[PDB]
DNA sequence: GGACAATAAAGTCTTAAACTGAACAAAATAGATCTAAACTATGACAATAAAGTCTTAAACTAG
DNA sequence: CTAGTTTAAGACTTTATTGTCATAGTTTAGATCTATTTTGTTCAGTTTAAGACTTTATTGTCC
């Protein structure tokens, strides 16, 4: 049949029912403010349906199943107040009676303080509402109609105004102030109401307020670096020509500080100095998927997660160049201070596989074993990534904001200083950065181009800019030491651009040497030179002997 | 008619009733489990 | 006087067997615990929930989310035809049975102040569940604790289930009971037959049951807790994700059911149940189709493996390392 | 590396190159009938060798070096003064000025009554042909046009 | 999904992507002059590109990277000056927040004194246009309306003044300009503007007959409009050479049969006059002259590797650089047969000039293992156990040696010989070339060698061709079979082949070889065959 | 047919007067960039006032 | 009686409207810079028609 609390219309009017029994049905109009419950018959119910009288519906207070007040809120009191004030009636098996009703109301009057009016509103709502304390809760948020309307105050004669300046000036229009509208509509109120003082007119608070409402429109990682060097005793040999010997190469490394992660490294084959560790610290900032790709090693990104410019380098100015510092300093943001003192990091390792001699910093001083390079490569590269990946450090000193499940293991120390410490590194362009800390030197300039160290070098941007006629001038250029085949020329002093430079017919027989030996072979030169008397007497000596050999050769037939 | 004469028989005793739905109840128990054994 | 949905209980048991998906024969569910409720006065059983861990009231809150709506299409989806007047359960009942200590204080408030539902103490339980389940299984006692949420064999479940709704059927409809404490009142040509006690109870003393509609009650009794915004979404239990609703406070809350990891329900503003529902974003989108016990496994053991994993992939790549460079040495000076 | 007198192919057209001096070459087409020589550096002839747009062929006037013409006849005579008319331009270190070689022609032009334009056709023709007197000789041995039909 | 410097459409507004962090992407639009970069979510602009209101474009700035301005010009020191302005708050990682962006002005702004609208503009510039240091390239080639016309506007006149003022051209006499050049330039050949310039000047006498004559336009104004809308578009290495002989004591032998005795060798060298280098040398066998040291002369010109070669020695072209003809040739010209001076004056262009006092160098080469004889050069006159072979080799080897490696002590360096330059001749040679001279002057062997050979009148006869009392033939004489005063050039070391000179006027010649019924004289050279004729001659009377 | 003019056709050369094109310097004219001082839009805080809901006290009222 | 209703007054609850700051970023007139177009003057090198010289094929007069 029906269910309790259910919503019905008779006659276009809402009404809900609140008791089922046998043979009566009691229910109660939620239309009006008065009233009480009423009951009759189920068969006059039944005779309505039937002729289409009741029909079925919704309930309008449905909303009150999602509400759920906080605490020591005014809801929340006035509620459970009201709800202990009327339970003792509602609780009571004749509560539908107008005489018992009428004694616990009253019994509830002398006990609670409160007069009939307010206890008969109460269980009006309470019955009227869906028969739920939530039923109890007052109508508080409707104080202050949220969302609507409400030293001159505003009048409908100003509104129009406002909406006749604002209609003319700001609408479909651009470039135009409200400063300057507020203008326009003081003169037009002033010329309309002559009568009102200066100091009475609306602001512009006012106006802009009205015309917005009614218009709407510690240290983690990458925080500093340090290098370190080391030597091995082994000669190298060329790949492709197995007789060639370069010689015990030197290893340069960068390590982080904080995570104490190895990020770049570098292979020289001469005295150490801070002037080639530069090239290390290159590589260091740098993205090494092609150099181990390149050599047969599979890498991803995990791998080896540094790419990007530190913040601190950690070395000593007086060994650097100065060019190297500015450039450093002033070009790039990098701060350079004192470098504390270090430790074997680099022997270690490489003392695995190698005997290595103790490796002493000295000056930079250019002028005058079947093993190959690449086999070498590949085995510190895999030294590398397993002393990175996998190693365990056991002296490392652990701070207390450390978690328990964190292994003293250098790539979990690098991401959770990503994740916590210092988010990421800054992006650099590479040439850029690998051009501007090379070695340079004074340069001259001819018709047959630019000499450095001897050697002849030319261009298209000398050529396009008429350069050897109007210039021969104190010009820098920038060589690698290992390779004579390109230099980089600065035009103007102290200046951002270089040109690529290449070798003339003249000194292509050079190519694909280094400057070490090239300086070695002018300096055979310049002793054959000097000893060519010497050699002219061999000279002779040979030219008699042969022409005696054959003169007795011939005397011979 | 008929139907409440139905309705009184079934009400008679339903214990014939109750004794044969188990029967019905356990052969289809054991008709799922035997498909089951059979499925894989 | 006692009449039809004036009082419901609960119940829980265990079958010792292990389920299969339905289409996909090879993968293991776990063991499965049923749920049951029974009206006090006909002792007839009014909703079900099968679930696959420990039992717990939280989780026994969704068989009365199911004792109070329809069965019809439960009956139909599993290729049941069904009638009304063998089911006769729609609607709310006056009091329930269970423990208020152990439920969460959100679904407390929700029962009493927003659908008013009295919860009043339980009292000893009987073997009603074990009883149905113990039939053609075999059954291990099963006893209700706290809920744990974090981190801390041809048979599928179709057919359980058709079996477990076809004996339900069979027990409300046909069984007759024997302990049964008869009434003054009852006719003496009224076996004891929970349906009949039913019909005469609620054409006599009840009259009806109460309105509701299920959508509100299902979302006030799931779990909820507090969750992180970011640029990346809405985090919840280490999961992301995303809505229309937000695409345009410091103290947020959602409610989860710990079934499927799909969708959560967001609440914006305090005092109110209003929610949006939220869904996984491709950052986690790897997780879809699982449930959370099965993610907090997978947390679980991905957290297991850093105490001797690493110690023993040490000496592995250690050992690899030598391999490697010892070969790569004898071929070059073999060369 | 080039020889005085070469003949080259720059974008397929012609050049002959004249003289060589501390980095700038000093060049002349030989295919149309005006200009004056041009200057350049050596390194941009570099440039243009490295990338195939300046390769070597053949002087189409070498069969000039087998000619004899013999005395009282008109060939002869005519060399003769012509060379003795332009000795003074081809013996001064200005010759590729433009401004000298105005006063070097002006100079000319009053001390033997000749026009301009013959002088300038006459430089222009011994620096075409390779640079001696024989390139002086008239092309009176097509007059008549020879061993044909006059119709 | 997105790429660093990625231009997009959103809403129909052009939008460039500037970063993207941890779910945040910054773009800023490129069409305002105003405005600083927003930061949105990754989620939204997904959400943006689903419903269909974001879609992808090309970026109207790709071609400004490919961009260099030369030195000295304005765009260059400007570009250079503003980078170096805006450089510390592009290498900030805070440069996307207004306080420290505001903190980062003011700095920038104390220390370059430079207002603050000026920083903003910059960084607007910079962020707008790609990020690149050519971004900061100021907007000067549009100023000034380079391609347009100024005719319309005005009233003045632009232009120098007149050293006495004429008018400015407007569109009606632009007008007539353009029917006069329609009229009579356009699509003909041969007119020439200064007749259309007159033919004008009648138009605009009839059209405007109160305009005095010194008020027309003039003739650099109609040239100007036709051309604008109507295009039609001291001493060196090889610089003197000079020639010297001698004469060696030993008698040599044939290298095959040792029985044959030849006789006493001449030696020819020619000499660089400014490293003092031997160029070329050559062998004769009887009393020196020039006709034959010609011989020599051609010898040097040449490439010395093949002959080297054939004598069993190994050299490099940097061991004998000498190759083209010099400037001078420094020797007698009385003692010369005319063809040979007319041939070097006329047809290669090398002046011949009196030779100066002689030395002794060529003893230097010869005395050094033989006694040596003195040696005479005087006018043409035709009609022991060692042979040739070692003998070249020895003066080959010795010559050698004296031009690498012996060092000259009376010679006196030039002012700007550097210090360290050995005085050898190699060494002279090198620099001489390298700095002064630049290269030598092309030649052909072949003609060369037959343009200097001496000369003889023959006769013609059906033997053949009858040269020195011998007769030759060759194929190309057999067509005609014919005595106009015929010649032939000679070897007088071979008496095996000639060269026939048939068209008077020219070098070009036929080959021709001995015939059968002459060929006993055959291997041997003209000098023998004058001796046997001669004594045959004395002995058969 | 031989021979000797011998007349004419085809190609090359010089002149005389005129013309031309590139380069420089000075006018007039058009667009771009910076300064210096003032200005504008926006957000945060505090105060004030309007609009709605609530109970009390006392008499009233329909039955 | 009697069970249920009406009204005026004062306090409470919620929120829209307004007064002052503080500051990151923008506007404006005027001066100066950078580049252009248009015209006067000069000079090194070029064009063009007419006639003359150079060479040789084709024909005439004669045997």
């Amino acid at each position: 049949m029906w269910q309790i609390n259910e919503v019905v219309l008779f006659d276009n009017d809402p009404y809900r029912i609140l008791a089922i029994e046998d043979g009566q049905v009691v229910w109660m109009q939620i239309s009006a403010d008065k009233g009480v419950p009423q009951a009759r018959a189920e068969l006059l119910l039944m005779q309505y349906l039937d002729e289409g009288r009741l029909v079925r519906t919704d309930d309008p207070y449905v909303h009150l199943d999602l509400e759920e007040p906080s605490v020591d809120s005014v809801s929340f009191q006035k509620r459970e107040e009201d709800y202990r004030k009327i339970l003792p009636i509602i609780n009571s098996k004749d509560r539908f009676d107008p005489k018992v009703r009428s004694e616990l109301v009253e019994h509830v009057v002398q006990e609670h303080k409160v007069t009939k009016a307010t206890v008969y509103k109460l269980l009006r709502r309470y019955w009227q509402r869906g028969q739920t304390p939530n039923a109890l809760i007052p109508d508080y948020k409707n104080s202050g109609a949220p969302g609507e309307r409400r030293g001159t105050k505003v009048t409908p004669e100003i509104e129009r105004l406002f909406r006749l300046t604002i209609e003319k000036h700001l609408l479909n229009q651009k470039g135009t102030k409200t400063t300057v509208a507020y203008r326009r509509f003081v003169d037009l109120f002033a010329q309309y109401f002559p009568r009102i003082p200066q100091e009475d007119y609306p602001t512009l608070r006012q106006f802009r307020y009205f015309y917005d409402r009614e218009y709407p429109k510690a240290l983690g990682p990458g925080s500093r670096y340090e290098i370190d060097a080391t030597i091995a005793d082994i000669y190298l040999v060329d790949h492709h020509d197995r007789q060639k010997i370069i010689g015990r190469p030197t290893l340069y490394i960068v390590i982080d500080v904080f995570s104490r992660m190895i990020t770049g490294f570098y292979i020289g084959f001469e005295n150490p100095s801070y002037v080639v560790a530069m090239q290390a610290f290159v590589n260091a900032c740098s993205d090494k998927t092609a150099i181990c790709a390149q050599h047969d090693i599979e890498i991803s990104s995990s791998d080896w997660p540094c790419v990007g410019l530190p913040d601190v380098l950690l070395a000593d100015r007086g060994e650097l160049m100065s060019h190297q510092v500015e450039a450093l300093v002033s070009s790039f943001n990098v701060r350079v201070e004192s470098a504390p003192p270090r430790r074997g990091d680099a022997k270690g390792i490489v003392e695995s596989t190698f005997r290595t001699l103790q490796a002493e910093f000295k000056s930079f001083a250019p002028g005058i074993a079947s093993l190959s390079v690449f086999e070498f490569t590949q085995i510190i590269l895999r030294t590398i990534l397993f002393r990175n990946n996998h190693l365990v450090m056991d002296k490392y000193d652990r701070d207390a904001d450390f978690p328990t499940d964190l292994p003293s293991i250098p790539v979990q120390l690098w991401q959770w200083g990503m994740q916590h410490r210092t988010g990421s590194l800054r992006a650099v362009e590479q040439e850029q950065l690998r051009v501007a800390l090379l070695p340079r030197r004074k340069v001259s300039i001819s018709s047959f181009g630019v000499n450095l160290w001897g050697l002849y070098y030319s261009g298209s941007e000398i050529l396009r800019e008429g350069w050897l006629q109007r210039s021969t001038q104190h010009l820098e250029a920038a060589y690698d030491p290992v390779l004579v085949d390109t230099i980089y020329l600065f035009p103007q002093v102290g200046s951002r651009v270089f040109w690529r430079c290449n070798l003339t017919e003249r000194s292509r027989q050079f190519k694909g040497l280094s400057f070490w030996e090239v300086w070695d072979i002018q300096a055979q030169e310049k002793h054959n030179k000097a000893n060519a008397k010497q050699d002219e007497l061999t000279k002779r000596r040979e030219l008699e002997a042969f022409i005696q050999q054959t003169i007795q050769k011939a005397n011979k037939l | 008619d008929i139907q409440a004469q139905e309705k009184h028989n079934k009400a008679n005793a339903k214990q014939d009733e109750l004794t044969k739905r188990r029967e019905l109840e356990a052969f289809i128990q054991q008709t799922i489990q035997k498909a089951n054994k059979l499925t894989p | 006087a006692l009449g039809p949905g004036s009082r419901y209980e609960i119940d829980a048991t265990i079958a010792d067997i292990y389920l299969v998906d339905h289409h996909d024969r090879q993968k293991i569910i776990g063991r499965p615990t049923l749920y049951i409720v029974i009206d006090v006065f006909s002792r007839m059983i009014t909703g079900f929930y099968i679930g696959f861990e420990n039992p717990s009231y939280v989780v026994a809150m969704q068989a009365f989310v199911n004792a109070c709506s329809d069965k019809t299409a439960i009956c139909a989806q599993h290729d049941i035809e069904i009638s009304s007047s063998d089911w006769p359960c729609v609607g709310l009942p006056d009091v329930l049975l269970a423990d208020r200590g152990e439920l969460m204080s959100h679904q407390v408030e929700a029962l009493v102040s927003s659908f008013n539902v009295r919860v009043e103490s339980a009292p000893p339980r009987r073997g009603d569940a074990k009883g149905i389940v113990e039939s053609t299984f075999r059954t291990l006692q099963a006893e209700f604790k706290s809920f744990a949420p974090g981190i801390v064999a041809s048979l599928s479940v179709f057919e359980f289930t058709q079996i477990i709704l076809r004996t339900i059927l069979f027990r409300n409809n046909h069984l007759v009971m024997d302990k049964y404490d008869r009434d003054a009142d009852f006719p003496t040509d009224l076996p004891s037959i929970p349906v009949q006690l039913w019909q005469w109870g609620m054409q006599h003393r009840t009259g009806s049951l109460r309105a509701v509609e299920q959508e509100q009650l299902r979302v006030a009794l799931l779990p909820r807790r507090k969750v992180s915004i970011s640029s990346f979404g809405v985090n919840l239990w280490g999961l992301y994700y995303s809505g229309s609703e937000i695409l345009r406070p410091q103290h947020l809350e959602a409610a989860y059911d710990p079934v499927l990891v799909d969708t959560i329900y967001l609440f914006p503003q305090v005092g109110s149940r209003v929610f949006w529902r939220c869904n996984l974003t491709e950052r986690s989108r790897q997780f879809k189709g699982l449930s959370f016990w099965e993610v907090w496994d997978i947390q679980a053991q991905e957290k297991h493996n850093k105490a001797n994993a690493k110690q023993d992939e040490l000496t592995k790549r250690r050992e690899l390392e030598a391999f490697i460079q010892q070969t790569i040495q004898k071929a070059n000076k073999l060369t | 590396m080039w020889q005085i007198n070469e003949v080259v192919l720059f974008d397929n057209d012609p050049y002959r190159i004249l003289a060589i001096e501390d980095g700038q070459v000093v060049w002349m087409q030989i295919s149309a009938d005006k200009g004056v020589p041009q200057a350049r550096a050596e390194l941009l002839l570099m440039q243009y060798l490295d990338e195939g747009r300046l390769v070597r062929t053949d002087d189409p006037y070498v069969h000039l070096d087998l000619e004899e013409p013999s005395v009282d006849s008109v060939s002869f005579q005519k060399r003769e003064e012509d060379y003795r008319k332009i000795l003074p331009i081809i013996n001064s270190k200005d010759r590729f000025d433009p401004k000298v070689r105005s006063e070097l022609v002006e100079h000319v032009v009053q001390e033997h009554k000749v026009t301009k334009a013959t002088v300038y056709k006459l430089l222009r023709r011994y620096w075409q042909r390779g640079q001696t007197p024989n390139a002086l000789i008239p092309d009176y041995k097509n007059s008549g046009a020879p061993g044909e039909r006059r119709s």
